[PDB]
């Protein structure tokens, strides 16, 4: 399986962004999903997840503006982003896992890669000014 | 908190295990302490049956969390110590990818003033030609992040995390863990919000010790909230 994110880049504060990750393959609906984020200097983040049986969980800071969602025809994941901040500047990264999935959100280390998954995108920046 | 309290200082640790691997059944007896303080433990572990039929490092993680440091900012985040001393009901399920799995039900609970974990391991579905039953990992470990997220309907956590176990070969085998915890007791214990242990483990051996052993030291700390 391959991930690749788009639909990053630069947005206004109080904008909006939906960042895409496609997935290669047959074999997309028995992963669960998630979005990390990682910014200059700072603990890598899980700021959302979609597990394999459709629960939704979501970081404090993030929750009420940012929705993920999963299209398990187009073997996609999106997060919606609305109302940007400084704060949501970082690094996103896809990521797809057929392991033990709970819905853990928030610091997860130094490196993304701390937090193990079975795949992993090369990420995308979102830069709000 | 009183069971907070119990930490402070130096604890005598003892660790009991029966194990059946593929029908391979195995005894190992523990001893050491710990000191939260530091999050701090030192154990040795002895196969009592003679020769362990699973590489020594695939038991590290079921070989006592209570034991880790909980910076004070942090400290409203401890279930492990808040369970004590009645203690808690650990189980797991490990899975070696492409190969079998553990499952493991432990109780950690003070008896006297020793902190002790009784464990119950069955391992089913290994292959003898693999990295396991064929004694294929390098004897080491790596620092790994365990992730606590609340269980409030069970008033406990759980956790999850993968093990990435260094293979003679130059390869990694990893080992998923589903972790659940439930106190023993029908008192109040601490639910905490997100947050992780960073463990660091070093495996040895006692020059002194002819029986299949190991000598554990660890440190784990919580972290993860500002």
């Amino acid at each position: 399986v391959q991930l690749q994110e788009s639909g990053g880049g630069s947005v206004q504060a109080g904008g909006s962004l939906r960042l895409s990750c496609a997935a290669s393959g047959d074999t997309f609906s028995s992963y669960s999903m998630a979005w990390f984020r990682q910014a200059p200097g700072k603990e890598c983040e899980l700021v959302s997840n979609i597990l394999r049986d459709g629960t939704t969980t979501y970081a404090g800071s993030v929750k009420g503006r940012f929705t993920i969602s999963r299209d398990d025809a187009k073997n996609t994941v999106y997060l919606q982003m609305v109302n940007l901040k400084s704060e949501d500047t970082a690094r996103y990264y896809c990521a797809a896992d057929s392991g033990t999935q709970l819905g853990y959100v928030g610091a997860v280390g130094l490196s993304c890669l701390d937090y193990v998954m079975d795949y992993w995108g090369k990420g995308t920046q979102v830069t709000v000014s | 908190g009183k069971g907070e309290e119990l930490f402070t200082g130096v604890v005598p640790i003892l660790v009991e295990l029966d194990g059946d691997v593929n029908g391979h059944k195995f005894s190992v007896s523990g001893e050491g302490e710990g000191d939260a303080t530091y999050g701090k433990l030192t154990l040795k572990f002895i196969c009592t049956t003679g020769k362990l039929p699973v590489p020594w490092p695939t038991l590290v993680t079921t070989f006592v969390q209570c034991f880790s440091r909980y910076p004070d900012h942090m400290k409203r985040h401890d279930f492990f110590k808040s369970a004590m001393p009645e203690g808690y009901v650990q189980e797991r399920t490990i899975s070696f990818k492409d190969d079998g799995n553990y499952k493991t039900r432990a109780e950690v609970k003070f008896e006297g003033d020793t902190l002790v974990n009784r464990i119950e391991l069955k391992g089913i579905d290994f292959k003898e030609d693999g990295n396991i039953l064929g004694h294929k990992l390098e004897y080491n470990y790596n620092s790994h992040n365990v992730y606590i997220t609340a269980d409030k309907q069970k008033n406990g956590i759980k956790a999850n995390f993968k093990i990435r176990h260094n293979i003679e070969d130059g390869s990694v085998q990893l080992a998923d863990h589903y972790q659940q915890n439930t106190p023993i007791g029908d008192g109040p214990v601490l639910l905490p919000d997100n947050h992780y242990l960073s463990t660091q483990s070093a495996l040895s051996k006692d020059p002194n010790e002819k029986r299949d052993h190991m000598v554990l030291l660890e440190f784990v700390t919580a972290a993860g909230i500002t």
